């Protein structure tokens, strides 16, 4: 049997499966509203991958020009490409201006204008009064390395309450019973190999995303979308998982990130002649266009011929115009980013950058309250009983087909505290809890120990690297469907490949290579849903854009399509699909009808 | 339990001018310090020491 | 804030000090003991 | 059943410190199949390695030749090069990739940094050498504990306090260019520990005093024009030696990767501590 | 002075592991020394405990006291006798200490 | 001056860590009885 692993029960009224943003957030709300509240993190709060976004939080505050957040509210359901659920979006934008409010109160810096309100600054996809009021400044930045300042100041007000941390702990599963309630979860604690069963009602699940799946991806190291794994192996479907942003600007050759700002500052996109070409495919906001449209114009000049650097690969982006004291003073860490990972001085020369995986607009489905959902066996869909995916592990459907850019932090902090007060709603704080399942984590410890032992013939990096490289050649900016199913049958084979895996340490003391076994399982399963996603589709939407079919088909495609992994052991994907919402929270805001213009 | 351990930082960090600055200062005034007791040690050690006896003598 | 007579303080306290080492090292009064093998004779 | 053992212990310990001290800087090599005319072309790196969860395991340096050619030309690369080709059982913290999280903090080459903004010597001759932060605990390989860092950084209380309500609860706290730039260059910590791991007060005195890192925090939310409770934290970071023991080495503001300034910092809050103290009979009469 | 026994405790650990200490390094923690340390965990969780009503005290005493039982925590591996003798402080405490 | 050699010896010396404030003050307190009397006795 497998009772020799230590097992450690306890039992909280909540728990929040991830320290990010919104995983601090959802914590340190649901201490305020009176629940004994656990945490439990792979790293220690301050180093999520928070921490690195450098762009501002996007709210509707009237500082710098006259905003409405109305205007939010159509420039975000533009920017989505009408695959975004409307209820979800209202909701985000209108709690944004309050949102944005409370983490100053909180403490963080935010870059002062000379009367003293809080800077904001352009973005890629904004404007005013619907579309026609020109670029509108409502981004609200602090510097170059908002995401560092808002997790720390997050983290700090954690610490002001009692959220009991736990630091460096890896969730391996989560314990659901026959009825499809998420009992808790089981997790290991990587200083000592334990094993702990927490019981809980709510399980907050926001984990992040895969953006490790690519070759080529901003993403941390750490960001393998564990939070989207345990619902496929848990059983619950995944959303949108074909739709990944790639943000236009990154440093060619590390992967590192350009803030896209710096295009709202002045920055300038170039090809080998030397000359801004966005005009031609952005002929309206020019580089502040959305992200997918500015990746694919970049692509598309590559493709031409027009390569800025050697072996024609990438394209110059210019910020030696702006005046040296507004670089120091806006774009410090970028700068200094380019010139350690580039040897480029942004001041006087340009820098290098090509489209790069950045952001998954998929994730576990949600509602608009955070609350998990998937669709039962009739077709309809119905609530999971104790699971609240929040921030970018859930497909909460505010970002739609493309993320509008900077929005996720306001995603996350809206989101984290709408969980929280969810679960004020829903359960009471003196609730006694029932007793876990008869098997609660036999399962878990299969895998866990399969894993630990393992002796198979390929080595985990190997099956990585093949899984990445197959992911880039055949799910990058431009799609092709024998493309596609070439590299879904790459993905079988990897996949088949993986149930042989050999592992070299067999200890439980800081596992890395145990960790990143697992991780690479979830990758693995993250891949294979968002490929065969991907391949379904037919039309080009958003982000997912198709040589085959460059239309988009409103008729038949305004649905977000769910992926199964059922018998993971078999590892046969089957899609499904959930029809968009065209309903507002109130009347307040008329939903935006589908339009045919996406810039 | 086995005890944990460390690897003393002085051992393994490249020596630097700010330590070096720092650590004559503090030197000089221990030096000061020291030599000023271990003259007052000094001094009474020396007092304290008898009188030179005759040649094989007992008492 | 203002300290009444500091100087005075001052002044006591290195007159203390100089003292106490005075006679606790007997800088001044050193030994010549040692010296007197080196050193001419009169008479 | 067991007996005294102070004997047995004290000439193991003295004979064991002998022969590490003849024997010291052990190093065993990962693939000693190696024509020497391979060397030539390939680079040395003596990584540290020790699991105190396996009994038989001792500390001990290990030799990897590897081409500097196959891989970017920082620490944290040629780590995990090492790691994925070579050997993937070594261990080590990293996330961000870009110098942000602060997590690959270790001894890159005798000097504390972040190893993923670090190169290294490029010479074929001269060996690398990297081992994780100097004081601190070690769990395994370049692993070590930092929990009394951050259970130091819980003690400062690092959260905006303020006594007086906002005026009217639908504007921002107000705060001018100057009392923002007065930030500038402060909150820009990763909470690396690089710094605090080279501060020999604390290495004296890891617990009675805080680390440059943590004190560095306490002078952000002080100096900070938002907050209110400016004598309070003053008052609390003035007990016994959680600051008094600073000696101003000033080699925190020289291993900063981030560029950072702490001693001055520091330095700041020394003198704010004076005034305390001062006007504290000063004022109150 | 219960403060003042965890801190000796922990004194006895640091003089242990420090690396002056070339003639008293001990590989592995003898037994009197761990059994002083469960006794005195488990009188401090008894205080905790006795000071439920009290909940600045009960602050202090963890935020004081407690912080050598957590550095007492972090000297020693995870193996051997290492779970019983921090059963109890692995409940709450070790959570708050990190 | 007592207190920065009191100070020194706290920073460098493991076990001197064992003695509380209390402890020092009687030994400042002693040790300056003895300078008192040191200095008063050499005159006499
Ligand atoms: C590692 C192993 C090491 C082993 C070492 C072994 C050493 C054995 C020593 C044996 C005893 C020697 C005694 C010498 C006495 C000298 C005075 C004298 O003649 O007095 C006559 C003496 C009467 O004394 P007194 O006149 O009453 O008072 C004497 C006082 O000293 C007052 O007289 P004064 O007023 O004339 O004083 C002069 C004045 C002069 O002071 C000054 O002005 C100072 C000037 C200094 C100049 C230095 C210049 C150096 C240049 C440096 C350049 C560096 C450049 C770098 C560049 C770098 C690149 C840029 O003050 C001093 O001399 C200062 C002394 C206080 C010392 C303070 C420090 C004490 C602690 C540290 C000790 C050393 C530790 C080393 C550790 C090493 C570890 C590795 O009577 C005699 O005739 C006795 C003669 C001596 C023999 C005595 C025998 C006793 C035997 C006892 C039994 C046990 C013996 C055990 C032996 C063990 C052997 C292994
Ligand atoms: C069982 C009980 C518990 C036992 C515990 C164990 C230990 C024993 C404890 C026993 C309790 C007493 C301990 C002694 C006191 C300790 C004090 C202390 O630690 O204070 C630290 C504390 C350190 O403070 P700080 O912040 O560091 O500042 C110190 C600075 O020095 C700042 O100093 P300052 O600036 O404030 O100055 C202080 C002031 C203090 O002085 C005074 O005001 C006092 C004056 C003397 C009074 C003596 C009264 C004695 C009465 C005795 C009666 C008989 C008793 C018999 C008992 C028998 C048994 C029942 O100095 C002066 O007044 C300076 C006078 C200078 C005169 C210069 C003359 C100039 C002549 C020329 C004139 C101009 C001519 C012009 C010509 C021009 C020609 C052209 O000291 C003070 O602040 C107070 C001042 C120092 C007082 C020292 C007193 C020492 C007394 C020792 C007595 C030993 C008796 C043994 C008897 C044995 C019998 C068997
Ligand atoms: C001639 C007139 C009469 C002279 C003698 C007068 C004696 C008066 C009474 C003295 C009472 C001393 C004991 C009470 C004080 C507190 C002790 C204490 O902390 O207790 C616990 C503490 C033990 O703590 P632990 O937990 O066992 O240790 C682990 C901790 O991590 C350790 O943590 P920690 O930081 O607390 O430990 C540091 C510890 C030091 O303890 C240690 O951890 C290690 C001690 C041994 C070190 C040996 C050297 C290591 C290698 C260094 C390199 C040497 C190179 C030499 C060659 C150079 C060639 C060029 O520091 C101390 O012991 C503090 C006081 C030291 C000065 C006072 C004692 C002076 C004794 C001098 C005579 C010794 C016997 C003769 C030796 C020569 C025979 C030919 O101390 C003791 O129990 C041992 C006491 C010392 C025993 C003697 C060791 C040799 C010391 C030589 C010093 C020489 C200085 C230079 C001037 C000498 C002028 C005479
Ligand atoms: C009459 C007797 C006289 C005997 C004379 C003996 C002289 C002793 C001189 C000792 C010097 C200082 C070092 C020992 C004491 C340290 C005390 C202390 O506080 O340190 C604690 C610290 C160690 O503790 P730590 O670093 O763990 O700090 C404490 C940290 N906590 C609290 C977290 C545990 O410092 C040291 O001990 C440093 C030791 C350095 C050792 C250097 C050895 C150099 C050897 C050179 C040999 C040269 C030979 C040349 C031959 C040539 C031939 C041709
Ligand atoms: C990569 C990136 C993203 C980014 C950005 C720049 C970069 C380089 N700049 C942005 C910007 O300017 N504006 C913006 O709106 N977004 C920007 N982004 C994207 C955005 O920051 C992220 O999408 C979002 O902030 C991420 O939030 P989330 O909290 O969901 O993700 P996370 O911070 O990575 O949190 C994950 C946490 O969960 C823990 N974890 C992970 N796996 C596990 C397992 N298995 N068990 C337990 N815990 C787990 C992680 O340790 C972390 O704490
Ligand atoms: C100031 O703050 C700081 C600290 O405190 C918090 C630190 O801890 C630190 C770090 C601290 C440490 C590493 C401490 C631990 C290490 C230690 C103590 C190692 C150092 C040890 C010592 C200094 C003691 C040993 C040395 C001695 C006894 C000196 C002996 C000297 C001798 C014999 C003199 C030799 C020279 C001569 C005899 C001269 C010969 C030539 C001539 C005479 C010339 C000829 C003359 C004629 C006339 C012809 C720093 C850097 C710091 O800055
Ligand atoms: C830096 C930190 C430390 C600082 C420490 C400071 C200490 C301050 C001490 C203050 C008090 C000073 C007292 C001085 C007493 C000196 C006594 C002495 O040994 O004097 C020398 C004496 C012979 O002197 P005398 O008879 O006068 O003959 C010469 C006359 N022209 O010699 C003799 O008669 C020889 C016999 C007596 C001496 C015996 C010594 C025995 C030592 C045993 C050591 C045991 C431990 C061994 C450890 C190592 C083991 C491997
Ligand atoms: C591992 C090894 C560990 C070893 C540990 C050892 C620890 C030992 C600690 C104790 C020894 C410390 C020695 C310090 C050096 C001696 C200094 C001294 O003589 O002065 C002592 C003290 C003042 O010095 P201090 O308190 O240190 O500094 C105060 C600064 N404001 O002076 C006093 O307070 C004494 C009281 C008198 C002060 C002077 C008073 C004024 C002087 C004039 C008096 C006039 C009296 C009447 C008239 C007489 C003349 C006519
Ligand atoms: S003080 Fe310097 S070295 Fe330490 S965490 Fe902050 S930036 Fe890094
Ligand atoms: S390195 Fe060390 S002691 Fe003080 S000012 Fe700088 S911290
Ligand atoms: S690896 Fe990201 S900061 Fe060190
Ligand atoms: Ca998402
Ligand atoms: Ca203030």
């Amino acid at each position: 049997l497998t009772d020799k692993y230590t097992v450690i029960d306890h039992t909280y009224d909540a728990i929040v499966v991830g320290a990010g943003g919104a995983g601090l957030r959802a914590a340190f709300g649901l201490v305020e509203e009176g629940f004994k509240t656990a945490c439990i993190t792979k790293l220690f709060p301050t180093r999520s991958h928070t921490v690195a976004a450098q762009g501002g939080i996007n709210a509707a505050l009237g500082n710098m020009t006259e905003d409405d957040w109305k205007w939010h509210f159509y420039d975000t359901v533009k920017g989505s490409d009408w695959l975004g659920d409307q209820d979800a979006i209202q909701y985000m934008t209108r709690e944004a201006p309050a949102a944005v409010l409370e983490l100053e109160s909180y403490g963080l810096p935010f870059s002062r204008t000379p009367e003293g309100k809080i800077y904001q600054r352009a973005f890629g996809g904004q404007s005013l009064k619907f579309g026609k009021g020109g670029q509108a400044r409502r981004t609200a930045c602090a510097a170059d390395r908002t995401g560092h300042a808002m997790l720390h100041t997050l983290f700090g007000r954690s610490l002001a309450y009692n959220c009991n941390f736990f630091i460096e702990y890896f969730v391996i599963d989560l314990i659901m019973d026959e009825e499809g309630a998420c009992r808790g979860v089981i997790c290991m604690s990587m200083a000592d190999g334990s094993i702990h069963r927490i019981r809980a009602h709510y399980t907050v699940l926001a984990a992040g995303g895969y953006g490790r799946s690519y070759l080529s991806c901003t993403a941390a190291h750490t960001c393998t979308g564990d939070g989207m794994a345990l619902a496929t192996r848990a059983g619950l479907p995944l959303e949108d998982p074909e739709f990944v942003q790639f943000h236009p600007t990154g440093i060619y050759g590390s992967g590192c990130l350009m803030t896209e700002g710096c295009r709202g500052e002045g920055g300038i996109l170039v090809n080998s002649n030397g000359e801004a070409f966005m005009e031609k495919y952005a002929p309206t906001a020019k580089d502040l266009a959305s992200r997918d449209v500015v990746s694919r114009a970049m692509t598309i000049e590559i493709l031409e011929g027009r390569g800025v650097g050697p072996k024609k690969d990438h394209i110059f982006l210019q910020l030696h115009h702006l005046s040296p004291e507004t670089l120091h003073q806006r774009l410090p860490g970028i700068s200094e980013t380019a010139r350690i990972f580039a040897g480029v001085d942004v001041t006087k020369e340009p820098a290098p950058v090509v489209p790069t995986v950045h952001y998954n607009m998929g994730g576990v489905p949600t509602n608009w309250k955070t609350e998990v959902i998937t669709q039962d066996k009739n077709g309809k869909d119905k609530i999971v009983p104790g699971l609240l995916a929040a921030g970018e592990n859930a497909c909460a459907s505010v970002h739609g087909a493309n993320r509008l850019g900077a929005n996720s932090l306001l995603d996350i902090v809206v989101f984290g505290r709408a969980a929280a007060k969810l679960v004020k709603e829903k359960l009471k704080p003196g609730t006694p809890h029932k007793d876990l399942p008869k098997n609660a984590g036999e399962q878990a410890l299969a895998r866990l120990d399969k894993y630990r032992f393992a002796n198979g013939e390929y080595t985990t990096h190997h099956v990585r690297t093949a899984m990445q490289e197959t992911m880039q050649r055949h799910a990058a900016v431009f799609r092709i469907e024998k493309l596609m199913a070439e590299g879904v049958q790459k993905l079988d084979h990897i996949y088949e490949q993986s149930k042989s895996l050999k592992t070299f340490d067999r200890g439980l003391v800081w596992n890395t290579d145990l960790i990143e076994t697992l991780e690479l399982e979830n990758l693995l399963l993250c891949s294979k849903q968002t490929l065969l996603a991907g391949l379904l589709r037919k039309e080009s939407r958003g982000a997912h854009a198709r040589d085959d079919f460059k239309e988009r088909d409103d008729k038949n495609w305004m649905k977000h399509s769910l992926t199964w992994i059922k018998d993971v052991n078999t590892g046969k994907t089957e899609v499904t699909y959930r029809d968009v919402i065209n309903h507002t929270l109130d009347s307040e805001v008329t939903p935006v009808p589908p339009a045919k213009r996406s810039y | 339990m086995r005890t944990k351990l460390y690897n003393a930082a002085y051992f393994l960090l490249n020596n630097n001018e700010s330590f070096g600055h720092s650590f004559g200062i503090r030197l000089k005034i221990v030096g000061l310090n020291t030599w000023i007791v271990g003259y007052a040690v000094s001094r009474y050690y020396f007092s304290s020491l008898r009188v030179k006896a005759a040649q094989d003598e007992r008492f | 804030l203002p300290i009444r007579n500091i100087q005075f303080a001052r002044y006591h306290y290195l007159a203390a000090v100089t003292v106490f080492t005075y006679f606790a090292t007997r800088c001044c009064l050193l030994d010549y003991k040692k010296y007197y093998p080196l050193a001419s004779v009169k008479k | 059943a067991e007996s005294n053992d102070a004997t047995s212990i004290c000439l193991e310990s003295i004979s064991g410190t002998i022969k590490g001290l003849q024997k010291a800087n052990y190093v065993v090599e990962h693939n000693p199949n190696l024509t020497s005319e391979e060397k030539k072309h390939l680079k040395q790196f003596l990584v540290y390695r020790y699991n105190p969860a396996d009994p038989h395991d001792q500390p001990k340096y290990v030799s990897y030749w590897c081409d500097i050619k196959k891989f970017p030309p920082m620490f944290l690369d040629a780590i995990l090069y090492i790691k994925n080709e070579l050997d993937p059982t070594l261990s080590i913290r990293r996330s961000c990739r870009e110098g942000i999280c602060g997590s690959c903090a270790v001894n890159c080459d005798g000097l504390h940094t972040l190893a993923c903004i670090s190169g290294f010597n490029r010479d074929l001759s001269k060996p690398t050498i990297i081992t994780p932060l100097g004081h601190m605990f070690i769990l395994k390989d370049l692993v070590v504990d930092m929990t009394n860092f951050y259970a130091q950084y819980k003690m400062i209380e690092p959260y905006l306090k303020r006594k007086t309500p906002k005026p009217d609860a639908n504007k921002e706290y107000p705060q001018s260019p100057e009392q923002r730039a007065l930030l500038d260059g402060l909150y820009e910590c990763v909470l690396c520990a690089a710094c605090s791991t080279s501060c020999p007060s604390y290495w004296w005195h890891p617990d009675r005093y805080l680390g440059p890192a943590i004190l560095q925090q306490a002078y952000r939310w002080i100096v900070d024009s938002r907050d209110e409770y400016t004598q309070e934290r003053i008052e609390r970071i003035a007990e016994d030696v959680r600051l008094d023991d600073c000696q101003q080495i000033g080699m925190c503001s020289f291993t900063c990767p981030k560029g950072l300034n702490p001693q001055l910092s520091l330095k700041n809050l020394m003198d704010m501590v004076k005034d305390f103290r001062q006007k504290r009979i000063e004022q109150e009469v | 002075e219960f403060y003042w026994e965890l801190k000796t405790i922990y004194l006895e650990l640091s003089r242990g592991v420090a690396t002056s200490n070339f003639h008293n390094k001990r590989e592995v923690t003898h037994s009197i020394i761990e059994s002083d340390i469960k006794n005195s965990i488990h009188k401090y969780i008894q205080l905790i405990d006795d000071l439920k009503d009290y909940p600045e005290w009960q602050h202090k005493v963890r935020e004081e006291i407690g912080y050598y039982a957590h550095m007492i925590y972090t000297s020693v591996n995870h193996d051997g006798n290492f779970p019983e003798i921090f059963k109890e402080f692995n409940k709450v405490d070790s959570l708050y200490y990190f | 001056m007592f207190k920065e050699l009191i100070h020194i010896f706290r920073t460098y010396y493991i076990t001197f860590r064992y003695l509380k404030k209390s402890n020092i003050n009687f030994l400042k307190n002693l040790s300056y009885t003895l300078i008192a009397y040191y200095l008063i006795i050499n005159f006499q």
